[PDB]
Formats: structure tokens, sequence, C-alpha cells
């Protein structure tokens, strides 16, 4: 574990960690 | 994966002026090709994960 | 309010809002780790105010495809279905062909707003991938 | 001007290590805990500044100096003293009539700045002493003979500086810092008491107090003394002009890179000299 | 079946105190984050023009003279974009 | 509307089935506001006139 002001945005991704987790 | 981003070209470059985007507009298609490509890269992410 | 403000020639745009952030007595406005302005000193009553930029992301529509059906679902992304409400009845909204929001049209997926798709408790494969877990499909 | 006659002792111009003192508020920006990378005249760390005493001696011999000093693009200026012996400074290029001269002085609780083409004496002085026999109080006749042809006038600050007394000694760490940029004539100053003897090893930023907008050049600068007519230590009947005892360093400032440390409450706390 | 949990118990320390592995997902995270800082914070750089921000340009020069300074800006930060969005190309090939 | 905005950003009147980055979404100023010291001691202008 570890900009929006200006033009610069972050999609989120498709599966989420739950999805991510039931698959694994 | 990593982080999929996006950028809006007039906001970063020439955010909420008006004759500076004007200007912008005589660089043609400049800009469309940078969302196009970050917009491959996201679909590349989820297409891996 | 989204305000655009000069404060001593410092010029900009965004909301003001009250402050807990202390500046030394001769500091005037306040930058963060990029050099980007946060903070500013009202000149007159020597207030403290933090600026957040005004609200703004992408813009997405989702077709089922021309020929299938003329019908669109718009996805504000970044932000919560409460600000882009109280936008369009201020009429603030940039793009002005503003979606018709029946009360049961208003969702709020975690890539943003979506309005004009009606949420199912089903689960199915996905179709339209919106993002964030939620995708969206053509269907009865 | 009259300067009573004494038995004149040549200045001693001491060398010593500048520590890492100096560090100063580059701009008006307030950041919160960030690390700073600056490039902007500081005076290099672990530098090395020039020294100079001013005192009266118990043998009819007082150490009167007044030199002659540079300025270069800065200056810094540090003082220890029990009496204020510093009164002011004098900025200009010929410090006659001829061109327009920068003068600061603080009387007691206010101080005056003047941008004015002054004629100065060959060894310039305030009169302090006493009236009525009962009033300290200060005059400006040996300080220049005219002043003609002024630009700018300035009277403020009505503040003694020196009022919380002499508990460790003498808390009179007078931190000042010099600049003349795009036409700016920029005055950043710190008072610190002093926890021990002479320049503490500890790390204050000096913030911005005074900008003014002269926009002339300064090549030369001098600080100003002046005398008490007696009655100044207990017992002594030599009926003489006799000052406290002070000392004061000066430094001078390099275009150099500093990494300065914002902490949480935007004080800067600590810094790094990029090429030391 | 005791070696196997013997070897699995130590794979939660093994994981982040003896280091090596698992730097690969949070140096994707920093590269990410440096990126875009460095994609706002060039937006502070004159590029040669008057000043960095537009406004500044605006109501200090005429149009014509503030002409070349609002296009140095223009050259500069779309130079700026180009250049994250190729980076972000080939570091998108690399994670492919 | 956002299908003829979308018909506009793919330059073509038919549209498949998906999801495109059509523009960007802001929310405008309403007011403009200024702030600045005060008078500050203004030239005396009465005097001499
Ligand atoms: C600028 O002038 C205004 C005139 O009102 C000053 O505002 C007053 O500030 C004092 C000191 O804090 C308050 O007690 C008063 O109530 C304020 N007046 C009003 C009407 O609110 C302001 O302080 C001045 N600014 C500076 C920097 O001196
Ligand atoms: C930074 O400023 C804060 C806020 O004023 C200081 O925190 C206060 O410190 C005092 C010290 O006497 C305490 O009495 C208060 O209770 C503290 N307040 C809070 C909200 O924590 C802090 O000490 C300052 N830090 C430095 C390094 O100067
Ligand atoms: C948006 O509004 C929702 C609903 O009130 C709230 O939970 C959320 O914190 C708000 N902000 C964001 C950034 O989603
Ligand atoms: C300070 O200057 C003196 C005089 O030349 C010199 O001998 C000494 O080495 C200098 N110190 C430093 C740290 O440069
Ligand atoms: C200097 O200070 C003294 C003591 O307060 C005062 O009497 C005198 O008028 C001051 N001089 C000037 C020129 O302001
Ligand atoms: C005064 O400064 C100006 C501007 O930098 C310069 O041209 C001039 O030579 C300077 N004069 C002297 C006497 O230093």
């Amino acid at each position: 574990t570890l900009q929006k002001f200006n033009g610069l945005t972050v999609l989120p991704p498709l599966l989420t960690d739950e999805m991510i987790a039931q698959y694994t | 994966s990593m982080t999929k981003t996006s950028v809006d070209c007039t906001m970063y470059i020439c955010g909420d002026s008006t004759e500076c985007s004007n200007l912008l507009l005589q660089y043609g298609s400049f800009c469309t090709q940078l969302k196009r490509a970050l917009t491959g890269i996201a679909v590349e992410q989820d297409k891996n994960t | 309010k989204c305000v655009n403000f000069n404060f001593n020639g410092l010029t900009g745009t965004g909301v003001l809002t009250k402050s807990n952030k202390k500046f030394l007595p001769f500091q005037q406005f306040g930058r963060d780790i990029v050099d980007t302005t946060d903070a500013v000193r009202d000149p007159q009553t020597l207030e403290i105010l933090d600026i957040t930029p005004c609200s703004f992301g992408g813009v997405s529509v989702i077709t089922p495809g021309t020929n299938t059906s003329n019908q669109v679902a718009v996805l504000y992304q970044g932000v919560n279905c409460t600000e882009v409400s109280v936008a369009i009845h201020a009429d603030q909204l940039t793009p002005t062909w503003r979606v018709y929001s029946t009360g049961s049209n208003v969702f709020q997926t975690r890539a943003g707003c979506l309005i004009g798709a009606e949420y199912v408790n089903n689960s199915y494969e996905c179709d339209i991938p919106i993002g964030a877990g939620i995708c969206a499909s053509y269907q009865t | 001007c009259v300067m009573p006659l004494f038995n004149l002792i040549t200045t001693t111009q001491s060398y010593t290590n500048s520590f890492t003192r100096g560090v100063y508020y580059p701009d008006k920006v307030f950041r919160s805990s960030v690390l700073h990378l600056t490039q902007d005249l500081f005076l290099p760390f672990f530098s090395n500044v020039t020294w100079f005493h001013a005192i009266s001696g118990t043998n009819g011999t007082k150490r009167f100096d007044n030199p002659v000093l540079p300025f270069n693009d800065g200056v810094y200026f540090a003082s220890t003293e029990k009496s204020n012996i510093i009164r002011g400074w004098i900025f200009g290029t010929t410090l006659d009539s001829k061109t327009q001269s920068l003068l600061i002085v603080n009387n007691a609780t206010n101080v005056f700045i003047k941008v004015c083409e002054f004629q100065f004496c060959n060894d310039p002085f305030l009169d302090v002493y006493h009236k009525n026999n009962k009033s300290w109080m200060e005059s400006e006749s040996g300080v220049y003979s005219s002043a003609n042809n002024c630009t700018f006038e300035y009277v403020s600050q009505p503040f003694l500086m020196d009022l919380e007394g002499k508990q460790g000694n003498f808390k009179n760490l007078r931190e000042f810092v010099f600049k003349n940029i795009d036409g700016y004539f920029k005055i950043y100053s710190k008072h610190t008491p002093i926890i021990g003897r002479d320049f503490p090893q500890g790390f204050s930023a000096l913030e911005p107090l005074v900008d003014l907008p002269i926009g002339i050049n300064i090549t030369r600068f001098q600080t100003l003394l002046a005398l008490n007519r007696s009655y100044l230590t207990p017992g002594d009947s030599s009926s003489g002009w006799t000052a406290g005892a002070a000392d004061y360093y000066v430094g001078y400032l390099q275009p150099r890179t500093f990494l300065l440390k914002y902490n949480e409450n935007g004080t800067i706390t600590d810094a790094v000299d990029c090429a030391l | 079946a005791n070696q196997f949990n013997s070897a699995i118990g130590k794979i939660q320390d093994s994981l982040f105190s003896t280091a090596s592995a698992l730097g690969k997902l949070q140096d994707v995270v920093n590269h990410n984050a440096q990126a875009l800082n460095t994609l706002v914070k060039q937006l502070s750089s004159k590029f040669g023009a008057i000043s960095s921000v537009l406004n500044d340009i605006l109501s200090r020069l005429d149009p014509p003279e503030a002409e070349v300074q609002i296009d140095r800006l223009i050259t500069g930060r779309l130079q700026s974009l180009q250049t994250y969005v190729t980076q972000q190309l080939i570091r998108a090939a690399e994670i492919r | 509307d956002p299908l003829s905005e979308t018909k506009c950003t793919l330059k073509s009147f038919t549209v498949e089935k998906g999801i495109y980055q059509t523009s960007n979404f802001r929310v405008q100023p309403t007011e403009s506001i200024v702030r600045f010291p005060n008078v500050t001691n203004l030239c005396p202008f009465h005097e001499v006139f």
C-alpha cells in the first residue's frame, strides 16, 4: 500500500478485490 | 495489472482558458491519440487480470 | 460553492472551505507537494480557506448498439450522484444534454454515477463492462 | 559630526565557522511536511564568516571599530550584545549625496528607514546620552550632515525587541539576512536566545520581516555604533564616552541549492546543503 | 504432512522480512505515482514563457505577444503528456 | 443527446454495443469573487486640490 487536481483521473479495475479473492 | 489512468488534454494543458484551447485546436488530433492510447492501456489491464 | 477567486493577484477556480490548516504570520498561500495551490489567506479577515477543484471527470455513454436500440446510459466517472443531481438542479454541468432521471434511474457505482440503467438484484455474466464489478446489458 | 578623541584600536577580523545558520524562508508559500528543493541565494553550510568586536576597556582604551564592508549579492548579519550597541545600517554605492543611499536606524522603540542622498562623515555615529540627567535619548547630528533629494521615508515598528531579560545569555542572538532582488530590498530576521556563550550549534529558520520597493543599486554597506556619555559601569569615575561589549559576524550569500524540510506546521525544521 | 505444515507456516514470515520478492508490486505502484506526480508537476515549468500560469500571461501582455508565450506553454505541456503516454505504453507492454 | 455526441466522436452514424469515453464533464463556476487587503493609506489628493 502506497494528481486529481488537473485533468488526471484514475479508473477503477473491472474486477474488485472481492472478485479476485473469489477466483483465487 | 497496473493502475488504469485517463487524461483530459484540454483540462491538463489549457485548463479553463478559452483562447488557450483555441490555439490547442490548431495542433489537430494530437490529443485523440493520447486518449485512445490510455483507453487501450486500461482495457488491456482488465484483460490481463 | 464553485467560484472563481482572485486573492491578491492569485487567480483560480474552485470551492473554498473553512480550514483547520494554520499558516505562519507571513505566509499567504499554501502549495501541495506538486506545487499546486491548496490554501489561501483572505487578505481582509485573515481567514484561511482550502481550495477544492470544482468536480470534474469523464463521461462514458453505454449503448446497446444503434441498430438494436437508441437508448443510452450515461456514467459520470468518479463522482457521487448527489453532486451530479445538485449540479443539474443548478444548470452547472458542462455537457448540456442531461439525461432524464426518474428516481429509479440514478445508481451509484464505485466507478461513478450511472443514469439511465435500472439496477437488478440478479447477477449475470458481464456484457458491457462499466467497472468496479458492475456491468450493464440490454435485457428485459 | 563630532568624534571624541580615543585611543583607537585597529579592528580584529576573526574567522569562524558558520555552522548551519542563515536558512530563511525562500517565499511566502506554506508547505506541510514536505521536502522542498530550492535554488536561491543561501549562506553555505559550514561556511566561513568574519567576526568583529566592539568593547570599551578599563585601561582607557576603547575598541572603536567601524570598518568598511562590501555587499556583493546578499549579506548575513549576526549580533550578540547586552545594550543594543548595533543601532542600524547604511546601504549604498558611494555613501555620499551624489547617489541615493538607504539608511536604517532603531531609535529605542521605533524604527526609521530612509532612502535619501545623505552626506555622511568619516565616522558617522549616533549620540546616545542623558538629557536632564534623567532621560536616555538619542541624536542623529553625527550621522549625516544633511539629507537632500529623498524618495522613500518610513517610520514604524515601535518595538523594543530585547525585552524578556538576560536570564541565560542576553537573549540577543540577532540574525538578519539582506537581499536585493529585481529592485526589492528584503530583510529577514530572527531573535534567538543564547544557551551557552557564543554561536550555539542549532537550526532555526529566519522569518521575513520587511520588503521595500526601493529599486536602486546596493554594493557597499556598513553598521552603526553609538557611544554613551559615561554612567554605564557602576563604580567608575572615568568621565568619558564608553560602550558595552558587543560582537557581530558577517557572512555572504552564495547561489546554492538547499533541501528545506517543512514540518506539518509550515515551519522549516531542517535543511540540507546540496554541495557540502 | 508435518514438513508441508512447517513450510507453509514459514511463508508468512519469509514473504516480507526476507525482502527480495514482493518489491515488484510496490515498484509498480510507486512508478505509477511517480509518473502522475511528474506529469502534474510539469504544469509549474515555464518552458521559456514569462510564467507557467495561463491567466498571468493573459493579464500581462497583449494578445499578439501573448500568443507566443501561450504556444510555448502548449508545446511544453504537450511534450509532457506525450512523454507520459509513451512511458505508460512501454510499461503496459512489460506488465502485459 | 449522448447518443448523437457518441456518433460525432466516432464520426459515424452507426454505433455498436459498448461503452465509449465520450467527453469530460465539469461543474461550472457560479459567480466570480475578488479579495484585496484594504485601501491602505490612499493618496491625499484633496489637500493638493
Ligand atoms: C481591512 O479592513 C477591514 C475593515 O472592516 C478590517 O476588518 C476588521 O478587522 C478587525 C480586526 O480583526 C475586526 O475587529 C473588525 O470586526 C473587522 N471589521 C469588519 C467590518 O468585519 C480588516 O481587519 C482589515 N485588514 C487588515 C489586514 O488590516
Ligand atoms: C504544531 O502546531 C500544533 C497545533 O497548535 C501543536 O500542537 C499543540 O501543541 C501544544 C504544545 O503546547 C499542545 O498544548 C496542544 O495540545 C497541541 N494541539 C494539538 C491539536 O495537538 C504542535 O505542538 C506544533 N508542533 C511543533 C513542532 O511546533
Ligand atoms: C458521495 O456521496 C456519497 C453518498 O452520500 C458519500 O457516501 C460519499 O462519501 C460522497 N463522496 C464520494 C467521493 O464518493
Ligand atoms: C576561512 O578562511 C580562512 C582564511 O583564509 C582559511 O584559512 C580557512 O581555512 C577558512 N575556512 C574554511 C572552512 O573555508
Ligand atoms: C526616539 O525615541 C525617544 C525615546 O522614546 C523619543 O523621545 C524621540 O522622540 C525619538 N526620536 C525620534 C526622531 O522619533
Ligand atoms: C547599477 O545597476 C545597474 C543595473 O544592474 C547597472 O547597469 C549599473 O552599472 C550599476 N551601477 C553601478 C555603479 O554599479
